[PDB]
């Protein structure tokens, strides 16, 4: 045994991590869904007659490292997770290429005042009051951020833990109303808890899905989206041509047709995309 | 939704489901687009009028 | 501050007077308040810390 | 640095188990001038001097437990104990590689549903430590059956005091021992006692006086009843304390879970399951030297007794009825 | 690393009479109250239960016996006794005296039990101090248990009577005996015959069909050694219980619960400790063994 | 057949006070962590303020208290010996077999025992470099808030998203700063203007700061320690030299000793004093002597003048003005099959939609489509650019 | 500083075939009958009770199982063993070699059992001294009353078939018997198609208890009629079946009741000694893929 | 080796994978790549250390 007694000396921020080296994008960014009938087994229709249809129609551990029998390799890095929210026919494009809140309203708790549960409340689940981003909108869809909607019903549960390992879910960390509000303090405080501490139910490392984590001797994650409260969008286009025509010309680009469009992506990391060997930065 | 009380107590909160695509109300499915979903949906199974 | 009993290892001092005549069955009977027994084993210094 | 393998050798040499005594022949007779321990007797002087009882200070005898290492769901074991709880090991098919689930004794009064009717003590206390009860029946759906049969019994395997935690929000280390007395990790030269809290012990010997002559022993005993409340069920957890040998006790726990059986037997009167005629049975934890004494604790609230020189030999489940 | 010796002081010195039954046990089992090296003389014996004028059970005293600690003597000087004491693990010297003498061997197994033949026998009296010392008696288990075997028996026959050929002999390969038994209470016996009718009455709940079958096909043309207790004539009650058709997963079920509660028939059928012998003379009568408190 | 050779590898002993990282942390040795509870650290934090003649209520001096306290760590190692080895340890020794076993059987257990001094080697630089994380910002909450103009006034609700709007200046364009530095034209002074950034904007404030801890050749200063992996490192030994590589630093630990009246306190009460005898000075030897900056350094340094200086080598480069020393933490881990703690993994959300519709008066913005033009066609799908370059449905 | 070691000395060398099956395994567990250092190895093995010549038993093993002194491996030089002595709690590694192979978990609880299953898969058989060695039977608790469990029950319902083999389906008796449901595991056993014996007595016994057992507890029930007489005791005329209280001790004349209620008794207490275990070491940790453990020993 | 120590498990193996690509694709035929290039004989440099 040995015992040590360390000390923080002066009162400045005397310690500063900088990410400087992209080495391995590892989760694919895939297009791989996630089933809720491996989240919410527990439940099922009130016929079985039907619900042994729709599970037909439609679709445990080893060595202490979680393992999916249904996959016996993969080739594009560990497969990630994908996830629905119904949203309305007439949701606006203009709120999908900035970096914003898979909610209606945005969330940044920060500019509230200290200790004020109601002063907060008043940001993410009312309706008199517009948004903090629009105003002639007052929020994108009251049906996941109206306070009794689906984006609360999914997902305000905090992680139940089981024998069985969960899967990871995103948009708990934007829709989990405990967590959030607990941001509610000062900024100086906000930051010694983001170097330290660790949210609840964060992502895992070098496994094949996306689970919950569960070991916390091993785990290093830091990630951003916890603190600033947003969500980053990247590239869709809902015909082909868009693709063709966002990596021909980049300036003289079209981002708007009748029945289609484009986002461009808004991330801190860029690549090189290289259809064929055109090269888009 | 909808909300009713019984007859001299409080509100209660009791629901419908919305059965046909039709009852989505119109600001969530403007009469353009159920048009135009009938378009795609007449090139499909190939009915000539 | 309630200034209260410690069991630190003080250098005690002992008088000439004996205390020792009716103690058994007064301080089992509150004959002063904050009192602190000794079985065997626990009669010794207590271990410092600070 | 030099002088830091001095300590690494004074503390690991002279620690070490006593070799065997194993003496070539052809010295003739020096075979009994090593032989110390077994001589009990001394020179008793006038003045005692600490300089000629040495010898029979620096003897001992080989005194040491087992330690077990555990690996914890945090949610399971509460963040704080107070260090000399009582633990199990609930093991039911090897799920990871380095999996385990562990039980307080608090926490037994929560995954069971037995009411403050029996215990009306700890049914406040545990509320805060856990949740409403569904924190812990996530983890095991079968306890609805595994009650009703009543195997529950037959997976505890009991373990005994805590030593040291190591914890965390995710994974939390828990190192407790067998066969008893173990040094603790804050303090050298300590003894880690025993705790219980106050709810779940019954006592045995107090009465009135009447003759029971006493021994070198007292053995702590633990005990399950899967009674039913709610006409649903549900187990009862209690305790026992005696060092009046095993003979008796089975036949004094009877006296204790008297009218429990009398309700109970109303509702099996008018239906026969072959599987529900068991009733519960009795471990076997430790021996503490009797005439000793229990110094009670408190916490947020909470009596807690203690027990001191506690060693922990296990034992297992025996059906009486 | 121990001392394990009792001194007993004693307030009177010995005459030639009482000096005389303690040289003959001079290496012998007696049981004492307490965990001292002195020691004054009502603890010595066995008989603070045990009494002249009160009625003794057996059964009290066997229940008495697994409290107390457990000593073999030393010494008999005429100022005071003198005792060795018996660990949870010791090795020792024990060397057997008592009358109805049997015989011992390397990997035997004995039990401590009261004086089960003669109380004017293995009760000696110091009408000097006045109080009596009384000793236990080791017997091997197999005759152990035998005798509370044949205890149980006696004070349910002397109820419903309100015969000592039958109520009141241990049987033994070479030697029949004769039991003690005249002034008993049959109260701390009632106690144990409480909890027999619960278990024998819910070992008859659930009687496994496919196990009464097989005796129909055992007694009626089949003589077996031990199954002459029936005579070859079948009880009544196999012929109305068994109209069932059997079925093999029933009888599991049944045959667990009535595997669980005989593990649970030691609890009421019990010994004091217990004594393995791992070596044993014959010239000397000498043996070395080790205690366990059980 | 035939044997060639047993060849060894025997580990270099990494000792913590010959590193690096002891720019970064101030070395006491120390005797009884098993019974001290706290250590506590009073600020008396004065401040000035301006007497200016607008029409306004003046204000009367300040004073601030700041409590501080200390950390519990733990570490430990498990040598395991066999039960063979420890028998003839005490070995009667009368064979001419004995002395290649007895002699082969020593080396069991001190090759084991200089393998727990390695164990330990690990914690005194491990358990530092988690902590040194666990108190660690990133560059964005630091700058914004590094700014003093910021800052002057209150953090009312004005100044606070002004804040948040220019986190996000940071993060999307600043981050990853190195893997921008080879697409951008100028290259060379991209990283250059990033760390400077970084440097100058740690608030040091350093209470320690009149101690002359480690000064490098020519009675130069050093002004702390970047601690980077190995593929980080290699990039900066290019972009910028070595140009002394040379220091100076302690050739032992600083005392802690409760001899003479700090024991007094220490049995008898709870507290101990740190330095009793400066502490007496002030009281009752000579009082009333106003706090000043020259007598504070025969005091302040705790023994941190004395300890003999010696030779210690490592990576020296200019900055600024400012010396950094670049250190290289993968020989600490990469040996033994434990992850290095510095290569944190970064994760995301990323906002995606699918399905959708426009309003009444359509458009098309395009240099050429001749394709999808009428409003009868719903698209109902996307594209995705993987990872790997592959659009998926 | 106390010593142990049991040397088994040999008059013939061992075979080279012999000695790689006794380097299959290097640590188990050997009953033992001694105390000595030296002995011949007419005691090491259970061939001392269970042997070819007479026919095999399940009382004697388990009378002679408590009694004895177990031990463990450590070596097998050609001349001789190398055992070492159990202690009462004492503290050593353990390896598995046993058939069938049962996987092992830490922290459980282990009995000592005799083989009653394939001789090649029990024993090893010398042939340079002619002279059996057998190893005990070393499985969990919970699993070592459930391997007894329906083996008992399989054992019960092969003599109904002899007598009359239209009452009992096979097949609906090795589905429910030969399978083994614990730790979510399942395994097989051997169903011995040569003739068993092993387990006769027990069913010798416990069905001419099932006869005596419920005759038994009506004389009980009329025994000691007070207002002292227990009152948990009431309860149970509804646990007894309504046919047992119907039987006179009128045809049972008086000297036979006696006959009855020893001997009554007398297979209740023997049947508890064997049911209530054998000599025990409890397990704490473990490895599987090197099936190592470490034990502490219980004794009893 | 910051890629290998997490233990080869089934995401490694095949991420290293497709860096037997984009090192097969684009650092390929060092010498001829590096005379089309606007830098030139520093990347043969880069390559060969």
């Amino acid at each position: 045994t040995h015992e040590i007694a360390s000390l923080h000396t002066a009162l400045g921020y005397s310690s500063v991590i900088a990410p400087a080296h992209v080495a391995a994008i590892t989760t694919d960014m895939g297009v791989h869904c996630q089933d809720l009938f491996m989240i919410f087994p527990g439940d099922a229709y009130q016929d079985r007659q039907l619900h042994d249809y729709i599970k037909m129609k439609a679709g445990g551990y080893a060595a202490g490292v979680p393992r999916c029998e249904n996959l016996p390799g993969l080739s594009h890095g560990q497969l990630a997770t994908c996830e629905i929210i119904p949203t309305p026919v007439t949701s606006d494009v203009a709120y999908f290429q900035t970096p914003s809140n898979p909610r209606g309203r945005a969330a940044c708790v920060v500019s509230c005042d200290a200790y004020s549960n109601e002063s907060a409340e008043r940001l993410l689940y009312d309706h008199s009051i517009p948004d903090p981003a629009y105003e002639c909108r007052s929020t994108n869809n009251p049906w996941a951020s109206q306070r009794g909607s689906l984006g609360d019903v999914l997902y305000n549960i905090t992680f139940r833990q089981t024998a069985l390992p969960g899967m990871y879910s995103p948009c708990r960390q934007f829709f989990h109303k405990e967590d959030i509000m607990r941001y509610n303090r000062g900024l100086y405080t906000l930051v010694n808890e983001y170097s330290a501490r660790l949210a609840g139910a964060p992502a895992t490392s070098t496994t094949d899905l996306q689970y919950v984590v569960v070991n916390g001797t091993d785990v290093f994650l830091d990630q951003p989206c916890h603190m600033l409260q947003e969500a980053y969008p990247t590239l869709a286009a809902s015909h082909r041509v868009m693709l063709d025509e966002y990596m021909s010309n980049k300036q003289t680009h079209a981002p708007v047709h009748m029945g289609q469009y484009l986002i461009e992506e808004v991330a801190p990391m860029k690549r090189l995309l290289k259809l064929g060997n055109k090269v888009v930065y | 939704f909808f909300v009713h009380p019984c007859p001299g107590a409080r509100g209660s909160y009791r629901a419908t489901h919305r059965t046909m695509v039709g009852n989505i109300p119109q600001p969530l499915a403007p009469r353009e687009f159920q048009e135009s979903r009938g378009a795609q949906f007449d090139a499909v199974t190939n009915m000539t009028h | 501050m309630e200034a209260t009993l410690e069991q630190r290892p003080f250098p005690y001092l002992a008088t000439e007077a004996n205390l020792l005549t009716q103690i058994k069955e007064s301080a089992a009977d509150g004959l002063f308040k904050s009192f602190q027994l000794l079985l065997g084993k626990d009669a010794r210094e207590g271990s410092v810390r600070f | 640095q030099a002088e830091n393998a001095a300590r690494l050798g004074r503390q690991v040499l002279g620690l070490l188990p006593p070799p065997t005594h194993r003496v070539s022949l052809t010295r003739g007779p020096e075979f009994a001038r090593g032989v110390r321990d077994l001589l009990s007797k001394y020179a008793a002087s006038t003045r005692p001097t600490v300089g000629s009882l040495h010898e029979a200070l620096r003897q001992a005898p080989f005194r040491q437990p087992t330690y077990g290492d555990f690996l914890v769901y945090s949610q399971t074991f509460s963040p704080q104990e107070p260090l000399g709880t009582f633990l199990f090991s609930f093991k039911q098919e090897d799920n990871g590689s380095s999996m385990d689930m562990l039980l307080t004794p608090t926490s037994l009064f929560m995954l069971s549903g037995m009411e403050a009717a029996k215990a009306p003590q700890t049914h406040k206390v545990a509320g805060v430590w856990y949740g409403s009860g569904s924190g812990l029946a996530d983890f095991i759906p079968n306890l609805s059956e595994l009650m009703d049969t009543g195997e529950f019994h037959t997976l505890l395997t009991p373990v005994g005091p805590m030593v040291q935690s190591v914890h965390s929000t995710f994974v939390t280390k828990v190192t407790s021992a067998m066969k008893g007395v173990g040094l603790a990790r804050d303090e050298p030269r300590a003894h880690v006692g025993l705790t219980l809290p106050c709810d779940m012990l019954v006592d045995l010997d107090e009465s009135c006086p009447m003759r029971e002559p006493a021994g070198l022993n007292v053995t702590i005993y633990a005990s399950l009843v899967y009674l039913r409340v709610n006409q649903r069920p549900s187990m009862a957890l209690t305790f026992f304390q005696s060092g009046k040998g095993f003979a008796e006790v089975v036949a004094m726990i009877k006296d204790h879970f008297t009218d429990v059986i009398r309700t109970k037997y109303i509702q099996l009167r008018h239906e026969l399951y072959i599987n529900r005629l068991v009733f519960g049975a009795v471990c076997t934890l430790g021996t503490v030297p009797f005439d000793s004494h229990p110094v009670h604790q408190s916490l947020n609230s909470l009596p807690v007794l203690v027990f001191a020189n506690f060693e922990a030999a296990c034992g297992p489940w025996t059906v009486f009825l | 690393a121990l001392d394990k010796s009792i001194v007993v002081n004693l307030t009177s010195r010995l005459f030639a009479d009482e000096l005389a039954a303690l040289q003959s046990k001079i290496g012998s089992v007696l049981p004492l109250g307490d965990c001292h090296r002195l020691q004054n003389i009502q603890a010595l014996g066995l008989g603070c239960v045990c009494s002249r004028e009160t009625s003794p059970d057996y059964i009290q005293i066997m229940q008495y016996l697994s409290k107390c600690t457990l000593a073999v003597l030393e010494e008999v000087r005429p100022d005071s006794l003198r005792l060795t004491r018996m660990d949870p693990s010791d090795n020792l010297q024990i060397k057997n005296v008592y009358a109805p003498f049997f015989q011992w061997d390397s990997n035997t197994q004995l039990a401590v039990l009261p004086p089960l033949f003669s109380r004017k026998d293995s009760t000696i009296v110091l009408e000097s101090n006045g109080f009596d010392i009384v000793f236990p008696m080791v017997v091997p288990q197999q005759l152990g248990h035998a005798i509370l075997q044949q205890l149980l028996v006696y004070h349910i026959y002397s109820k419903i009577s309100a015969l000592d050929l039958y109520t009141t002999n241990v049987s033994f390969m070479g030697r029949t005996y004769r039991l003690d038994v005249d002034n008993t209470d049959p109260r701390t016996a009632l106690r144990v015959l409480d909890d027999l009718s619960m278990y024998l009455c819910i070992l008859s709940a659930l009687v496994p069909r496919g196990c009464l079958r097989l005796l129909t096909a055992l007694v009626r043309h089949d003589r077996h050694p031990l199954t002459e207790v029936f005579e070859g004539v079948v009880p009544d009650e196999v012929t109305r219980i068994d109209l069932d058709q059997l079925s093999v997963p029933d009888d599991i079920t049944r045959m667990r619960v009535m595997f669980s509660y005989l593990q649970s028939l030691s609890s009421i059928f019990n010994l004091g400790p217990r004594l393995h012998v791992y070596a044993y003379s014959a010239e000397t009568l000498a043996a070395s063994c080790w205690y366990s408190p059980r | 057949e035939a044997l060639l050779g047993v060849y060894t590898n025997v580990v270099e002993f990494v000792k913590f006070l010959e590193t690096a990282l002891a720019a970064a942390c101030v070395n006491t040795e120390f005797k009884d962590l098993r019974r001290m509870i706290d250590g506590k650290i009073q600020f008396k934090i004065s401040m000035p303020t301006i007497a200016h003649g607008d029409g306004r209520r003046p204000n009367k001096q300040r004073q601030y208290i700041v409590m501080k306290a200390c950390n519990k760590h733990h570490i430990g190692a498990e040598i395991e010996l066999a039960a063979a080895d420890i028998e003839l340890l005490f070995a009667e020794k009368e064979t001419p077999l004995d002395f290649t076993e007895y002699a082969g059987a020593i080396k069991t257990i001190t090759s084991a025992l200089q393998f727990g001094m390695d164990a330990l080697e690990r914690g005194l630089v491990d358990t530092v470099l988690a902590v040194k994380l666990r108190h660690a910002p990133p560059v964005f909450i630091l700058k914004t808030l590094g700014d003093p103009v910021y800052s002057e006034r209150g953090l009312k609700k004005a100044v606070k998203s002004d804040m948040v709007s220019m986190f996000k200046a940071h993060l999307i364009e600043h981050s990853f700063f190195l893997d921008k530095a080879e697409l951008m034209t100028r290259g060379k002074q991209y990283v250059l203007t990033m760390l400077s950034d970084m440097l100058a904007a740690v608030c040091e404030d350093t209470v320690f700061k009149g101690v002359s801890t480690y000064t490098t050749a020519s009675g130069q200063q050093v002004a702390g320690v970047l601690e980077t992996t190995d593929s980080v490192m290699r990039r900066l030994m290019n972009l910028l030299g070595q140009v002394e590589s040379a220091m100076s630093g302690p050739a032992a630990y600083a005392s802690y000793v409760v001899r003479g009246a700090n024991l007094v306190t220490a049995v008898s009460y709870g507290r101990a004093m740190r330095n009793f005898e400066q502490f007496m000075a002030r009281i009752v030897d000579h009082p009333n002597a106003l706090p000043s900056v020259e007598g504070d350094k025969a005091a302040l340094a705790d023994g941190h003048d004395e300890i003999q200086r010696t030779r210690i080598a490592a990576s020296l480069v200019k900055i600024g003005d400012k010396f950094v020393a670049i250190e290289s933490l993968q020989r600490m881990y990469n040996e033994t099959q434990f992850p290095c703690p510095l290569n944190r993994r970064i994760q995301y959300t990323y906002f995606f939609p699918v399905g959708l519709h426009l309003p009444v008066p359509r458009y098309s913005t395009s240099v050429s489509v001749r394709g999808v033009e009428s409003p009868a066609i719903q698209s109902t799908e996307t594209w995705v650019v993987n990872k790997n370059n592959v659009p998926l449905c």
